[PDB]
RNA sequence: AAUUGAAGAGUUUGAUCAUGGCUCAGAUUGAACGCUGGCGGCAGGCCUAACACAUGCAAGUCGAACGGUAACAGGAAGAAGCUUGCUUCUUUGCUGACGAGUGGCGGACGGGUGAGUAAUGUCUGGGAAACUGCCUGAUGGAGGGGGAUAACUACUGGAAACGGUAGCUAAUACCGCAUAACGUCGCAAGACCAAAGAGGGGGACCUUCGGGCCUCUUGCCAUCGGAUGUGCCCAGAUGGGAUUAGCUAGUAGGUGGGGUAACGGCUCACCUAGGCGACGAUCCCUAGCUGGUCUGAGAGGAUGACCAGCCACACUGGAACUGAGACACGGUCCAGACUCCUACGGGAGGCAGCAGUGGGGAAUAUUGCACAAUGGGCGCAAGCCUGAUGCAGCCAUGCCGCGUGUAUGAAGAAGGCCUUCGGGUUGUAAAGUACUUUCAGCGGGGAGGAAGGGAGUAAAGUUAAUACCUUUGCUCAUUGACGUUACCCGCAGAAGAAGCACCGGCUAACUCCGUGCCAGCAGCCGCGGUAAUACGGAGGGUGCAAGCGUUAAUCGGAAUUACUGGG
């Protein structure tokens, strides 16, 4: 605490929590705001930070999706916040992607409390919850250490109340002292793309008085801060130690999940940001050296090659980082899938450019076209998709790398004949007279000539003629003759297989 | 600005002093006098006509203490005026304040001299002067000042002040520490010594 | 539009529906006087042009009709029923 | 005081002399990149998409033109609870005012941009048939009346924007009449056209005791003039192309009617049949121009951001109104493209103003401060407004100044490098000693940009009026946005502050080691196939400096399109 005049700050907590456990309608109830679960894909997407409007005191809440793609940013939600609240279903049991998310809040080393929160349903039951968290290392209720359990419904809608209770008492239990009337410092939620404002970022300010005039450095960006703005309150201009803000104005989009710091001088600031780009550089030349010696190969080690490749750009920055791990997280040895140059924000002119140089697939989350990307769209039309659910990404990246597998595998046959009392014919050099011993002979397969389990000689199906008139189709016990170009090597008694080449088309999984 | 390296080198190279020692050793005995100026510097004697051009407009800068741009703007500035262009370049070369301080043998060195205009301690026509490309001109009474007159630094000086050269396009006291610039440096002053004709020539090459 | 000129908005509409009205008037009147001078009425003619100097020079002082071409109405109009008388 | 101005080299051959191209040394830039960077002064800083834009701001102003209380600040009367003489609360335009509104003037200026535009434009020099706000000098009037209407009230439709129905009410708004030459039209006689008041103070007469009326200031109106401003016309000059050679129906001319502020095919009707064209018409491609800047010995060439003059444009396309002046950058209408909001019925927008953002591109900046100063808009002044302007922020971009110490110092220290291993060099450099402390760092002091304006006094002028007001003096209060100003004084201690290219010939500056026709260098001719002065590295050396180098760009050199000045 820099002006050693602290107070305790209002408490920041997190939530993490899956498939409509309440997990959407959980902080719609606290915010009493009526959202009601209605938004697009179920249940969200992407990570969100509200300060919020509550008696006896506030508190801010955080939520994001646990969900596969979202390693990271699940992480990024639980390190940052003083209380994390792990919310769990009365039905019936603890999910397998539950207890991970009990692991990002161990492996964080924050205290926990927990919610059975669905308990006025019929078949629900709050002690199998309670028995078998109590078959885990997560700290239970009274038969181990004690995170406290509290029962309430949020899927149906019904207080919550002694939630509300609960997370104030772990909050003041807890020493939240904190500078109120010194400097600034905190983190950033999430960050994206305004095309009149700029830039921007939601950021939590873990230390008073965040001011109207202050130099800011976040990691590689940096800047004085123009304005501030937030969804409780349009209008900010200083700021508490426990609350999201809106910034805006600043050189590109700062990272998602780290750190903002204020500073003395905005020249200094330069000077650190180029410092910052100096190791960009480093992390640059070191991902440039990494795969030429994984392999020893720049990319595809055996000839049987196939790739994909796609252009990605999410509105949101911890979003693109996420989910792009995601889409390489899915390939195959065979056919390869990559990201070349991942985008933040809306589809632009050299963004189309990309893929209109080296073929790939231009997606975009929540972006969408603007007028100069439309302009190189218009001219050559891409594969271009503006998005609804990642599912369906993950779904649409493996339908096209399926639909570039290598197809076919079947060989069976159609026909053997059998070979006797050759001619001789300017039209192909010899002639062998046929009889189709079994099965059907058709005019152009591959065929083997053999002897003895050796290929005599080798070919296509040339020529098929019947009695005098050549002919698309015969079939065994019928004379035919036959003969390929710079075929001279006739003996009688030899086999003819012609046989049937039959496609499979594989399927990544 | 300023050279900031062994004063010797230059001497070497140059072929004779340029005044950067007391002279009470060091023309003759510290200095390598003209033996060599570097590692194989001993095995040449052989120069160019752009060379012959160039190491006079050398050893003039390294005598003023001048660098490349400010020259050749003194170059051009005695090529507008009217009379002999090289007689002007030497008159302007001449012309600067911490050469008249060099002259009056305030400063024993050209350097020590630019070292006492630098720190505040000289009155032109009453006026102070920290700037050491200020130009002298005729009926300019110049001194060093009344505040802090006469230290350790100035009194070194003096003694080697009394027998040198003490030449009369300056008025010199050192008493009091004065001097009156009247008559302007001639021709004759300082001719001979510099290949002028050469110099003048050299920048339409 | 967005700054307070929706004063001289409503105050140029009133001001032409003021003056159009006069100018209307007045070339009614000049075309019955040219109807004179066409039919060839010469007492008629000048009848006419005796009723449309008053209203000429008052439309030229009130400006809208404008003084050098009042001017040059009277004269114009007069050339061709001096003619006629 | 004003003519001091012009260089060549390398390279075709076995060798030479010619011809002749190619290449380099120069200067320069609204620059970029690379590497490196201490402080200061001054100048300059989107040349890409005339591509699109979030949010804030960019011209309003007069109560001394007018109804008015919507303000809200006092005062008074009165009605009231008392503090008992005052507080309180309803009235009241009484009074300092002043929103919405009415009327006047300003909004047509400044600012930004270079799309279109090859001359209709621009520049220079001339001209005739013209108008010209405000602003000044001159000569005279400023008489007498009338009708509306918004606002505002009472109803009423709307999500919102934005309205509807009916009465009432003023004016320097609007409309009649009188009055009218020196003015307009006419040969003349004649006909006809204007008005507005407002404000300050005051003896006398008197007043429906409101002011009449006097006197001062200012505004209103007509006319002859001024200077200014703008329109108009003509000549010459002002990009490129002949693989653009034929081009013109309102075209070219006349007459008459009509039209503009005015000349005028300006536009009609009618008549005639011409006009332009090798001195380059027409068409196409391409472009804002000049005073100038840059280069150049000059002659010439390139270039037209900065700065100023002029022109043209203001989401795309077209037209008109208002007004002195616009066919109007932040006015209007309509049409179009396109963007947004919405309760979905219906509504809203034009940042090539200043900031600022997306996009573009190698690449060009702070969502700052102030009307303190200059210059504007309105006003009588105060005053208010002023993203013009004055300033600051950011960037080694350019120009320029300065520092990063000075003197002494041989045992010519060690180390490094070379070394015929004799020594040489790096190098008085370091080290050491003796000194100085600029500019930074820190603590103290302090110009000018401020002249004015305001208020109070006096004189003088004025007047029936010691009035009353202005002018002209005096005096007293004051008026700094930048601003921790420029600039000055005091302190500690060499402390905080040097890099970059290049070294075969050109071209100033040389060896060793490694690699071995590989890897690489190259602006040019060229270097390297184990002893590389040309590669990589080191040592040494040279140039230049808070910059250095490369690249791109233009002129130069190029008498290499040759007038000066060729074959």
């Amino acid at each position: 605490d820099t002006g050693a005049a602290a107070e305790p700050r209002a408490p920041v907590v997190t939530i993490m929590g899956h498939v409509d456990h309440g997990k959407t309608s959980l902080l719609d109830y606290i915010r009493s705001t009526k959202v009601a679960s209605g938004e697009a894909g179920g249940i969200t997407q992407h990570i969100g930070a509200y300060h919020v409007e509550t008696e006896n005191g506030m508190i801010t809440f955080l939520d994001t999706p646990g969900h596969a793609a979202f390693t990271s940013m699940r992480a990024r939600g639980a390190q940052a916040t003083d209380i994390v609240v792990l919310v769990v279903a009365a039905d019936d049991g603890v999910m397998p992607q539950t207890i991970e998310a009990i692991q990002h809040a161990k492996a964080a080393q924050v205290p926990v409390v927990v919610a059975v929160n669905k308990i006025d349903k019929p078949e629900a039951d709050p002690d199998r919850v309670k028995n078998e968290l109590s078959q885990y290392g997560i700290l239970p209720e009274e038969w181990g250490g004690e995170s406290q359990f509290v029962h309430v419904s949020a899927k149906a809608g019904t207080g919550i109340d002694e939630l509300l209770d609960a997370i104030l008492l772990q909050a003041e239990v807890l020493e939240l002292k904190a500078v109120r009337k010194g400097m600034a410092s905190g983190a950033v939620i999430e960050s994206f793309l305004d095309k009149g404002r700029g830039p921007v970022a939601t950021v939590l300010v873990r230390e008073g008085t965040l001011h109207k005039g202050d130099i800011v450095l976040c990691g590689f960006e940096y800047g004085r801060v123009r304005a501030m703005r937030n969804e409780l309150g349009q209008e900010v201009l200083e700021a508490g130690p426990s609350i999201p803000v809106e910034i805006l104005g600043l050189s590109g989009v700062p990272a998602a999940g780290d750190e903002v710091t204020v500073v003395r001088d905005e020249k200094k600031a330069r000077e650190v940001a180029l410092y910052r780009q100096g190791k960009f550089r480093e992390v640059k030349l070191a991902r440039q050296q990494k795969s030429k010696l994984e392999n020893m190969f720049a990319n595809m080690t055996e000839g049987e090659v196939h790739e994909v490749n796609i252009v990605l750009k999410a509105d949101v920055q911890g979003s693109v980082e996420a989910i792009s791990d995601s889409l390489l997280k899915l390939s195959t040895d065979e056919v390869k899938v990559k990201i070349i140059g991942s985008g933040v924000g809306g589809i632009t002119e050299t963004d189309a450019t990309l893929a209109a140089a080296s073929n790939a697939i231009l997606v975009g989350f929540n972006v969408r076209a603007d007028a100069s990307a439309r302009k190189v769209i218009e001219a050559e039309s891409l594969d271009l998709r503006y998005y609804s659910v990642i599912y369906n990404l993950i779904d649409e990246v493996k339908a096209a790398m399926s639909g570039m597998l290598s197809p076919e595998l079947k060989q069976q046959i159609i026909g053997l004949a059998e070979v006797r009392d050759v001619f001789k014919s300017p039209k192909f050099g010899a002639i062998a007279g046929c009889m189709v011993t079994e099965g059907v002979v058709k005019r152009h397969n591959p065929i083997r000539v053999l002897r003895d389990n050796v290929v005599i000689y080798e070919g296509e199906l040339e020529s098929l003629r019947r009695f005098k008139d050549d002919v698309n189709e015969v079939r065994n016990g019928m004379e035919c003759g036959i003969g390929v170009k710079n075929y001279n090597d006739v003996r009688t008694g030899d086999v003819i297989e012609v046989f049937e080449i039959i496609e499979i088309q594989r399927t990544i999984a | 600005a300023r050279y900031l390296g062994p004063k010797l080198k230059l001497s070497r190279r140059e072929g004779t002093d340029l005044f950067l020692k007391s002279g009470v050793r060091a023309i003759d005995t510290k200095c390598k006098i003209e033996q060599a100026p570097g590692q194989h510097g001993a095995r040449k004697p052989r120069l160019s006509d752009y060379g012959v051009q160039l190491r006079e407009k050398q050893k003039v800068r390294r005598i003023y203490g001048v660098l490349e741009r400010q020259f050749r703007n003194y170059y051009k500035e005695a090529a507008r005026l009217k009379g002999n262009t090289g007689e002007n370049l030497l008159a302007l070369l001449e012309g600067r304040l911490d050469n008249v301080v060099y002259r009056m043998g305030f400063g024993a060195t050209r350097a020590e001299a630019r070292q006492l205009v630098s720190h505040k301690a000289i009155m032109v026509n009453g006026r102070v002067v920290n700037i050491a490309s200020y130009q002298v001109s005729p009926n300019d009474v110049v001194s060093i000042r009344e505040k802090a007159k006469k230290q350790s630094r100035v009194k070194a000086a003096l003694e080697l002040a009394e027998q040198r050269e003490k030449p009369t396009w300056l008025e010199v006291d050192a008493g009091k520490m004065e001097g009156t610039f009247k008559r302007k440096p001639e021709r004759s002053d300082l001719s001979a010594d510099i290949n002028e004709h050469l110099i003048v020539e050299l920048y339409s090459k | 539009n967005i700054k307070s000129a929706k004063k001289r908005a409503i105050q140029s509409e009133k001001a032409r529906k003021h003056n159009a009205s006069r100018r209307s008037m007045m070339r009614t009147f000049i075309k019955k006087v040219y109807a004179a001078i066409e039919a060839g009425d010469k007492a008629a003619a000048q009848k006419a042009f005796n009723e449309m100097q008053p209203i000429v020079d008052r439309q030229a002082a009130k400006g809208l009709i404008h003084k050098n071409k009042a001017a040059r109405h009277k004269a114009n109009l007069t050339a061709q029923i001096n003619k006629l008388a």
